[PDB]
This record gives C-alpha cells, structure tokens and sequence, in this order.
C-alpha cells in the first residue's frame, strides 16, 4: 500500500494496461535520385497522418485537448457494456475493434449535432 | 528481465560501500527498485527503494542519514550507497523489483544476485 | 447515461505497409568515391537507438509475408543499376577472338580491333575465362562472348565498390517496427516477447549462393525454419549457433591492360600473370563444418526422422546453381562444394567476370580485371536446403537471403485517435 | 511490520503438508507478499496480495487468510521446497520481512 | 527538373518549420496564444536572474542563449506536469 | 582522345541575365551594408532581406 511507482516505460502498448490506466500516458503517445523520393514520401506521409488527426480534432472543437467530451450520448447499440466493463476490464487494443464500424457515424454526429448546432445557438445569443 | 549487481567489498568500520544494480532486459526508468539486506543469520531487512525515473526514494527509519540511493539512467543503473559501516553491516546486499500495480507495492519477483559486504 | 468522449494519444496500431529509409553508420557518407550501396545520399543512424519491451503484446509474424524483402529486392537492384549507367559498353569487343590456352580455364586470345583510332585498326591480345566465352563450332579456334547475341554488357567503372556495408532501415514518423525477440520462434505464428523498434540493425547486402554468411548466429543450437518442412515445394533455412571459418584465395598476381579502341574510349582486360598459375580455392575447417553438420542433423531429424539419411552432394541447375559463389575481394568464385557433402576441406573454385545482380534480364555487368592477388575469409552462419530424405544445398534468390534476416520484424502504423463512453457530458 | 511467525523447524516429508504462518499485530488487509529462499540465493516471490499465485510458481503453493493472519500452504511438498519462507508486509514501511521459517526434513 | 526539386523542398521545409512550432504549442495547450502561462515554476538553477534583470535589461537574442540547454527539460515539464496531470484531474471531476 | 564534345544546339543563349535568389519562408537573408567592411568580421549596418 506504500506508494512506490510513477515510473516511465515508453510506448505503453494498449495491452499492458486497461483503457483507464492507459489514458494516463496520452502525452507519451503524442510525444512519439531514389533516395530523394523516399525522403520526400516519408515526410509527406508523416505530415498527412498528423494533419488528419488534427483536422478531426479541429472540426470537433477538440484541438489542444488530450481528452474532450461531446454533446452526443452513447448509444448502447454501438456497445452495451457498462462503464466498468469497458474501462477497467479491457485495454484499448481490444475494445476499439468492437466499434470500429461506428467510427464514421459517431464522428459525424459529434460534428453536426454539436458544433454546427451549438455555434448557431450561441451566435444568436451573442447578438443580444 | 534480469538484475545484475556489482561485486563484493571488504570495509573497515566507519567506511562506506556502494552497490550497483543494472537494468538488463527492461526499461530502467519503467519500474522502481528496492534494496534489501541479509546479514549472516538474519532474515530480510528492507533498506529502501529508488525511482529510476524521478530519483525519488524512501528509506527505513533505521538508516536515516546512513542509507542513500541514487541512479544514473544513462547507464540504466541504480545504486545503493551505505555509510557509517559497522560490524552489523556484514551481509548480502540485494536489488529487487516489484510489480507496483497501481503504483503500490505488491511483492517482488525479480531479484539481483546480491553482493556481499564484510565489515 | 454514458457520453461520447474523444481520447487522443491512444496506444494502439494496425498493421501497415510503408517505405523504410536507409541510415548510414559514419563512414558510408564518404564512401561515395567507390561504393554503390554505401552512399552519401543517406542520413546517419541513431547513435543511441531505443527499444521498448512490451508486457502483454502478442502478435502474429510471418516471415514469408514480410514485405520489407520486396523493398530490399528493388533497392539493391536499382542502386546497382544506377551506378552502372556511365560505364563502358563492351559491345565492339565481342567481334573476334583467336584463342589458345594460357601458357584450359584461361585462354590466351588474340583479336582484331575494328577501326579504332579514327582511320587505324589494331591487334591486341588478352586473357579470358572459359566461363565468359565460347568457341565457334566449325572453327574450334575462334571464340565469342557468351551473352553477345542477347544483350549489352558494360565494364564497371574502375572506381566502384560493392563492399557489403550494414545499412540500417528505419521507419518514418507515425510508424513503428515490432520485433520478435523470442529465440525459439519459428517463421510464422504468435510471438509474445515483442519490443518496439524505430529502426532496425544494419544488414549487410551480401550476395551469395548456397551460403548464409557474416552474421546472425543462432541461440546456442541449430535453428531451422521453413514454411512447412512438409511440402517439397518449400525450402529450409538453417541458422548455425557457431560460425565456420572459410579462407579463400586466388594466388595469382595479375596485372591488367588498358586497351584503347578509339580516342576517348577504353576498357581494362586481364594482362599477364606475375608468377605461376595457382588455382583459386577455399579452405573450410573440416572438423568445424562436419561437427556442425552433425549438429544440424540433430535438429533436422526432429522433422525428418532419426535414422534418415540427409545431406548429399550438390545437384541440379546450371553451373551457377550447382556451384557455390561469392565475390572474394570483389572477385567471383564458383566453387564445386561437393566435398562438404561427399558423405551423407579445400574446394577448387573457378573464376568468371560476367555477372548479374542475382539475375538480370538480358543485360549483364562485367567485372573489371583485378590487379594483384585475391585473399579473403568469412563466417559461414547458415544454409539453404533443397528437398529431394536427401537434402542438397542451394535454391532461392535474393529475397530468400533477405528474408532470412528480415524475419525478426514487422511494420505497424500508429492509430492514436479514438473514442469511448464516459459518465461525463459536455458542458456548454 | 510487527510480525510473528511459525516456529522455524517446520519438519515435513516429501508429498506432505506443511504450512507457514504469518500473523502480524498490524493489518495489511491483503498486502502481504510470500517468498521462498535458498541458501546463497536471493529470495523470490511465490504469492502476492496474500493470495495471487505468481505464474511459474508450482500449483502446490497456495495461501489463505486476511487482515492480520495469513497462512502459506504447500499441499504436496517437494525436495526443491526445502527452503526458508518469508512474509513481507506492505501496510506501511519499512517493508521488512519476518525472521523467516524453514521447512525441515522429516 | 532541378527547379521543381527546389520549389518542392522549399515548400516542404516551410511546412515542417510551421508544424514543429504548432506541434509544441498544441501539446502544451498553447495553440492560438501569443503568450501562454504554464503550471511549472521557474527554477533558479536554470537562471537566477531577477525579473527586471531578464525583461528590462536584456533582449531575447542574448537571453535565450543562456538557457538553451534547458529547452528539452522545460518543454517536457510543461507537458506532463501540466496537461497530462491537469486533464486527468479535470476529467474525473467532470464525471460528477 | 579523352572525351566527347558536342555542338551546342543552334537555338541556344548564354546571355548573363541577372537572376535573383530568394529565401524560403522561415528564412531570411541578412545583408551587410557597411561600405568599409572587409571580407570577414562584424558588421553593424545590417538589414533584413527576403531576396
Ligand atoms: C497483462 O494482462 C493481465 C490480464 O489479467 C493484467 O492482469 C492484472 O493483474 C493484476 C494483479 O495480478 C490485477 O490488479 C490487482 O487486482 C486485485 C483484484 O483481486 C484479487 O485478490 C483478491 C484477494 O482476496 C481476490 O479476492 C480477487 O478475486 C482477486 O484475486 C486488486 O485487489 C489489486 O489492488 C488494486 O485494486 C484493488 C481494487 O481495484 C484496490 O483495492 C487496490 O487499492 C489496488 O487499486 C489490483 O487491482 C489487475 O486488475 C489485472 N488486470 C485486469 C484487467 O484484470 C496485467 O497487469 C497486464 N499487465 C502486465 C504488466 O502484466
Ligand atoms: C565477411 O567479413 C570479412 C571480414 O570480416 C570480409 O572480408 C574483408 O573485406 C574487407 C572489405 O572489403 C577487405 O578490405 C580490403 O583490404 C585490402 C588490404 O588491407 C591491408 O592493406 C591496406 C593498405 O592501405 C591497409 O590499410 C589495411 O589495414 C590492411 O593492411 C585493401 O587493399 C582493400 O582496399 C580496396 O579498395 C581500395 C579503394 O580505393 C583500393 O584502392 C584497393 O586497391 C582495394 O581495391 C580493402 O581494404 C578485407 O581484405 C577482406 N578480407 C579480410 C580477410 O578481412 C568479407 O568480404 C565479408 N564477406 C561478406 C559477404 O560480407
Ligand atoms: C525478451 O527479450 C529480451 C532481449 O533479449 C530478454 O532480455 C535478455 O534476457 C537474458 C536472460 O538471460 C539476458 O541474458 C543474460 O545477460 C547477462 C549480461 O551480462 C554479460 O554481458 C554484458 C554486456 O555488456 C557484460 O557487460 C557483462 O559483464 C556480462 O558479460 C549474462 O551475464 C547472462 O549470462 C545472460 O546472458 C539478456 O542480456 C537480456 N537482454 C538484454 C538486452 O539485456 C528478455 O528476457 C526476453 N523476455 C522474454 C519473456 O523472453
Ligand atoms: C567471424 O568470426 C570472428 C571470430 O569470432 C569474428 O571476430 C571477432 O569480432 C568481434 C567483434 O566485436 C571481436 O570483438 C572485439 O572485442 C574486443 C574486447 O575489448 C573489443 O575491444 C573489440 O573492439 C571487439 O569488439 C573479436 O575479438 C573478434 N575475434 C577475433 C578472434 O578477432 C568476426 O567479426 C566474425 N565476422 C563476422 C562478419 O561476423
Ligand atoms: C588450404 O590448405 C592447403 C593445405 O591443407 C594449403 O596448402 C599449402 O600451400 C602452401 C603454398 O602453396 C604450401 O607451401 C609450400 O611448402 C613447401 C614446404 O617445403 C615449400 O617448399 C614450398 O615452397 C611452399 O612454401 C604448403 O605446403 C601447402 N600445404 C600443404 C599441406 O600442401 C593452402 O594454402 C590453404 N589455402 C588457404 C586459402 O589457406
Ligand atoms: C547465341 O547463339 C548460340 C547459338 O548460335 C546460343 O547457343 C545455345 O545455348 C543454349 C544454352 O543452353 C544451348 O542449349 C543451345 O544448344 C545452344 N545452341 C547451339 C547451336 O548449340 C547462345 O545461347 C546464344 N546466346 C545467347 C546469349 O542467347
Ligand atoms: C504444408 O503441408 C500440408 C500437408 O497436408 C499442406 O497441405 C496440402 O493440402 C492440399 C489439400 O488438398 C493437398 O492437396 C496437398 O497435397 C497438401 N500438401 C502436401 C505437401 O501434402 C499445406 O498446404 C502445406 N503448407 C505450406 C505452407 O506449404
Ligand atoms: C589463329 O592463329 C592461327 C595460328 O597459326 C592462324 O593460323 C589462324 O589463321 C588464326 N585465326 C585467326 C582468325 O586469326
Ligand atoms: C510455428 O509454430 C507454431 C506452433 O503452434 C505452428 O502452429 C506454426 O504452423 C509454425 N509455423 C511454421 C512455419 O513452422
Ligand atoms: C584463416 O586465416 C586465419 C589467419 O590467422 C586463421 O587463423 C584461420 O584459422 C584461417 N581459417 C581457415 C578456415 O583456415
């Protein structure tokens, strides 16, 4: 019960700990002739991956946040597991694969049902 | 994942000894290290522990100002630094690792071989 | 009611294919003066590379599905070909040869050079290997080069090197390499001792047939991997825990002549031999070879039977398949390698100057004559075997030799963005 | 941590049942680690959180008890188990171990 | 030809420089801010000069060079000691 | 007897046109405007140039 810990591994693959525990290292992951062609394509791909995540966080209003909450409720049809069953008894590698097919659905809902609607309501309130 | 300690030493009373322990096969900074001693005829005496990442330590009250722990991550090595040696300090000095699940001591399954110090 | 929350920096990935880039040691940057693979157009390696062992990560590996092998296939061939672009065509030199024996592996041939120095003609002579040239059937005194009626062969620019420098291959940001560290892991299936690698160790671009050399010894036992050990259509890769020393030589202090066949154009050819004619050969410790081979059988019999007779003499294919080969000191040796398998050690070797990058289509490169004697030695670290339970050495191409090293790694793409239900609703 | 242990001469035969008792005045709830040690060797863990058997440790090793009183049971004692045994208490620190008990030859 | 290569590399470098600064500001939660304050205190071991000595008697060109060797240290501290910790504390508070 | 020489294509010009060289974004060129400045050393009259 003696608080010995708070150490650093690096990488932390989502198998070694549960989703809850894994969330404690989001900054860790964030921190992590023909030759010309390869140097170029490698740099281009790195840029593309970076921007794709930022583009989604941008449109959702989650830029700059490791964690952001949305206006959209969880639907049990996507997953009917309890909070405990998801966060304490599973790691991200296994869990995400179960809702992989709802990714575009949810991503869309968190854009229109949240920011288009929230921003229009607030803009109007701010004209008063 | 193994723990490798340095060699044995012979010291006179009033002297000091330093015992190293290398993090072979695992991330040095990813698991806190304990130091345990066993004098001839004795059971296992806890001296303290060190966080290889932050340098944080806890020691037994018995050794306040006497037992120190340090580390150098560039060589993946932790060290036990013991001063004011007396005849009661003859014994085997071991390094060990716990599971620290939830950052709390659980029990230690990885041990170094231990080194002896004669005083 | 749980709510949707976005989590970024989630430690997950999916398997993916990308391009790996080279990384040089220190010296290769300035080896551009001769070396094709050890180019200047390559960033350095990490002087302090990191590796992370994962606690609960188990993944499937399959060395015969390792796409890194295709990248190495193409890169070596392309770079090799690029280096030969400015080199000399030997097309006009194939016109005629009047040959006798060297004073018959080596022929002493005279020849008539067509208009050369603008309005002049000339005659010269040079030494040729029987493996590069063939006689005219109705003459038996006149010869031509073997490949002449199919394609162009060029003489490598004298300022060339193929030293097999151990270049590292690294993943780009957003990607990682997972390594299987399980010493008992076969070519396919799950591996639990897995670690994260940003960049692999260096792998020498070794070109050989019938031999795995100068690296990757097994973990104190002979380790054998195969796609099946069952199907006769598959091959067996053998790793040794101890290397066997081989000492090769071509003890002929040769010189070379620069022959100009027109103003502005010339090539080198084998000139006179200083001293007598010595046979090219290689010395293999017999005891080490056969003691190891006995141990190889001990491992091999696990799949093929305890009293099963294995390991017979080389057989099948043309001479470049049947004979063992390597570039000793850059010189190309073709050794019989039958003594090694004369029971189910010094071998004679032949010399040939027309070579392929493993195998070319039509075209070929000519290895310029080498001045002085050849001496080299190497570490035998493994075998590739052919099913017949007789096994014979050889088979495969560059990808089998590349695969024999690349089997340790796979590439994945990091997928950090995801969502999960929470108890926390967004506030507005 | 204020731990009393079974008499050290815990004689047993092979295949027999021998137990080691660790009873402290202070509770740890379950925060007790059971260890096995040979002369000349570092001690090693058998059971953690006073009841989880460590992988690699034989199934003959089990432990029961809670709060302050814990018992380690070897249900089929083997020659390799004639070792000393220790408990380490984690409610607080120093995380010392008890004097240790030994399994003896019957 | 070569001109294309130069146009390309020039644009690539501009992108890389831009993003590197944004990546740091992003992870620190300082995106969109000309100036942002962190949760990490100044350590006098990095610099023991007073506020006045730094801000009123020095320009940035000279001053930054004095702590150039602490850049990675500080950048790391302002990430983990601030956002990983702050965000976990706030997420938990927001579940109530 | 050493190499190949070609005749420049008739449609050719080498007129020495004064082409400017410019820095990419993120970079700048500093100019020394000190008329008495020698080939090396400090220059105090300095200006920023993009191209
Ligand atoms: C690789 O994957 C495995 C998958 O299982 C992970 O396994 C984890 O193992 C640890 C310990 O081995 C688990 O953590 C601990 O669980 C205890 C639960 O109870 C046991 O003991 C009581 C004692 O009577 C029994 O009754 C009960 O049935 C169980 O046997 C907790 O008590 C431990 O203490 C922590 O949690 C409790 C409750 O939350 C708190 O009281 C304590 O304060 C402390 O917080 C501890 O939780 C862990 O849960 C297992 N994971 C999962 C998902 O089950 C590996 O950790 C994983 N990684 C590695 C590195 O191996
Ligand atoms: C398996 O591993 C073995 C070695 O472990 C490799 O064999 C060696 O490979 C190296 C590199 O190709 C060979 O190096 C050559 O050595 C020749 C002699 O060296 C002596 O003399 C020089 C004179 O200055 C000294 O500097 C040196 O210290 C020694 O005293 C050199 O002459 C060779 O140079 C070549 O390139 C230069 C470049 O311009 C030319 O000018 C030279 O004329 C010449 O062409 C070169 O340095 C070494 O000899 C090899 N043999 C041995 C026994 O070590 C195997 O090739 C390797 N096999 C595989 C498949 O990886
Ligand atoms: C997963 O893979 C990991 C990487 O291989 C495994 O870690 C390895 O575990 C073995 C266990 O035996 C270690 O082997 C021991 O190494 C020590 C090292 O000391 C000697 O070498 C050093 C080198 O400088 C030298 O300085 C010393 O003076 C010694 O000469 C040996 O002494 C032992 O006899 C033995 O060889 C490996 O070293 C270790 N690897 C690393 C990188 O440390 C890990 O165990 C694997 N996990 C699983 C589950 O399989
Ligand atoms: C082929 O086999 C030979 C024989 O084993 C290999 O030679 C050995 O190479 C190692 C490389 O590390 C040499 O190690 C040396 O250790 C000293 C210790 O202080 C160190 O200072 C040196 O820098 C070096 O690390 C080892 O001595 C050497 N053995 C002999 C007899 O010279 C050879 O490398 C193998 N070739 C290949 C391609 O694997
Ligand atoms: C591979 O092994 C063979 C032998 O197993 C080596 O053959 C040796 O070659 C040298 C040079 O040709 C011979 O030297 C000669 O010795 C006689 C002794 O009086 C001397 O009169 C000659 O002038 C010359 O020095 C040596 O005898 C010969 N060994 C044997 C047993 O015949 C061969 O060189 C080895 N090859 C490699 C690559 O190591
Ligand atoms: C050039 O032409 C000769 C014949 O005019 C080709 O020789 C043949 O080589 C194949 C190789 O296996 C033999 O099977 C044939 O019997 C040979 N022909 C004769 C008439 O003997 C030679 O291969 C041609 N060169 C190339 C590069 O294709
Ligand atoms: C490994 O060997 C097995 C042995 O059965 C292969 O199975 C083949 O299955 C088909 C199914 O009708 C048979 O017709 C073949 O004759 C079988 N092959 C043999 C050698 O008997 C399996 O495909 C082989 N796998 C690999 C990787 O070669
Ligand atoms: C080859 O040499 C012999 C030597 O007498 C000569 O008779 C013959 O004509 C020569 N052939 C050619 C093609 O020059
Ligand atoms: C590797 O070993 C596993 C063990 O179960 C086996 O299933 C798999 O087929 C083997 N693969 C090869 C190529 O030997
Ligand atoms: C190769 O030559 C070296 C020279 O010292 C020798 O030690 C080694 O044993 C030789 N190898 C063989 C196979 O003869």
């Amino acid at each position: 019960a003696v608080g010995i810990g708070a150490v650093f591994l690096g990488f932390l693959g989502a198998a070694g700990s549960t989703m809850g525990a894994a969330s404690m290292t989001l900054t860790v992951q964030a921190r992590q002739t023909v030759w010309g062609i390869k140097q170029l394509q490698a740099r281009v791909l790195a840029v593309e991956r970076y921007l794709k995540d930022q583009q989604l966080l941008g449109i959702w209003g989650c830029s700059g946040k490791l964690i952001c909450c949305t206006a959209v409720p969880w639907n049990t049809s996507w997953s009917n597991k309890s909070y405990n069953q998801i966060w304490n008894n599973m790691t991200w590698m296994e869990w995400e694969r179960e809702i992989d097919n709802y990714t575009s659905l949810i991503y869309t809902l968190i854009e229109d049902s949240q920011n288009q609607q929230e921003k229009n309501e607030q803009e109007l309130l701010e004209l008063d | 994942e193994v723990l490798v300690q340095s060699g044995a030493e012979v010291k006179k009373p009033g002297a000091s000894v330093k015992v190293s322990c290398r993090a072979f096969g695992y991330t040095f900074t990813g698991n806190a290290l304990h130091w345990v001693r066993q004098a001839p005829g004795q059971g296992l005496e806890w001296l303290g522990w060190i966080n290889p990442h932050s340098g944080d330590t806890t020691t037994s009250q018995k050794f306040q100002g006497r037992v120190y722990m340090t580390r150098d991550k560039s060589i993946n090595t932790a060290f036990l630094d013991v001063t004011r040696l007396t005849s009661d300090d003859t014994g085997i000095y071991y390094c060990a690792r716990d599971k620290y699940y939830g950052n709390e001591a659980v029990g230690m399954d990885v041990w170094g071989q231990g080194t002896s110090v004669t005083v | 009611q749980l709510w949707v929350t976005v989590y970024y920096g989630v430690p997950v990935w999916k398997e993916a294919t990308t391009t790996l880039f080279c990384a040089s040691d220190a010296r290769a940057y300035d080896t551009e003066v001769r070396n094709v693979w050890a180019t200047h157009a390559c960033v350095p390696t990490d002087p302090n590379p990191q590796e992370v062992v994962l606690e609960n990560v188990t993944e499937n590996f399959n060395m015969w599905k390792n796409n890194m092998v295709e990248q190495m296939h193409e890169d070596i061939i392309s770079l090799w070909d690029q280096s030969l672009k400015p080199c000399v065509k030997l097309t006009p030199l194939c016109v005629t040869l009047n040959c006798t024996d060297l004073r018959g592996e080596i022929k002493n041939c005279s020849f008539n050079i067509t208009t050369s120095m603008r309005d002049k003609v000339q005659k010269e002579y040079a030494l040729f290997y029987k493996l590069d040239v063939v006689p005219i059937k109705n003459d038996n005194t006149s010869y031509r080069l073997i490949s002449c009626n199919t394609s162009v062969i060029t003489q490598a620019c004298p300022k060339v090197s193929f030293e097999p420098i151990p270049i590292h291959y690294c993943a780009p940001a957003g990607f990682a390499i997972l390594k299987c560290n399980d010493k008992k892991f076969n070519g396919t299936g799950p591996c639990t001792n897995v670690s994260t690698v940003q960049c692999t160790h260096g792998i020498r671009p070794v070109v050989s047939t019938q031999l795995l050399l100068n690296g990757s010894l097994a973990e104190e036992e002979v380790v054998i991997r195969s796609a099946n050990f069952t199907d006769n259509a598959k091959i067996i890769i053998v790793q040794l825990n101890k290397s066997v020393e081989i000492n090769c030589t071509r003890p002929n202090n040769n010189t070379r002549k620069s022959i100009h066949i027109g103003p502005g154009r010339w090539f080198y050819t084998t000139g006179e031999i200083i001293g007598d004619i010595r046979q090219a050969h290689c010395n293999i410790s017999g005891t080490k070879w056969n003691d190891t081979l006995k141990q190889i059988v001990v491992k091999l019999k696990e799949q093929f039977g305890n009293k099963t007779i294995v390991f017979n003499h080389s057989s099948g294919g043309d001479p470049e398949i049947v004979m063992h080969s390597f570039n000793c000191g850059g010189e190309f040796f073709y050794c019989n390698s039958t003594q090694l398998f004369n029971s189910t050690i010094v071998l004679p070797c032949r010399i040939k100057q027309i070579v392929n990058m493993w195998q070319e289509v039509g075209k070929a490169m000519y290895a310029p004559p080498i001045k002085g004697q050849i001496r080299c030695s190497s570490n035998i670290t493994g075998l590739i075997l052919i099913r017949d339970e007789i096994f014979r050495p050889g088979g495969g191409d560059m990808r089998d030799n590349w695969r024999s090293e690349l089997y340790k790694y796979k590439v994945v793409k990091i997928e950090p963005l995801g969502i999960a239900p929470t108890k926390c609703k967004r506030r507005v | 941590i204020q731990l009393t242990q079974s008499p050290s001469f815990l004689s047993a035969s092979v295949g027999d049942k021998v137990t080691i008792t660790c009873r402290a005045s202070q509770g740890v709830r379950n925060e007790l680690a059971w260890y096995q040690q040979k002369p000349g060797k570092a001690p090693n863990l058998l059971i953690y959180y006073a009841s989880t058997l460590q992988s690699g440790v034989p199934s003959r090793f089990s432990a029961t008890g809670s709060g302050t009183h814990f018992t380690l049971t070897v249900s089929s004692l083997q020659p390799e188990d004639f070792a000393t045994y220790f408990c380490q208490h984690m409610s607080s620190y120093p995380l010392t171990f008890g004097g240790g008990t030994k399994v003896e030859i019957k």
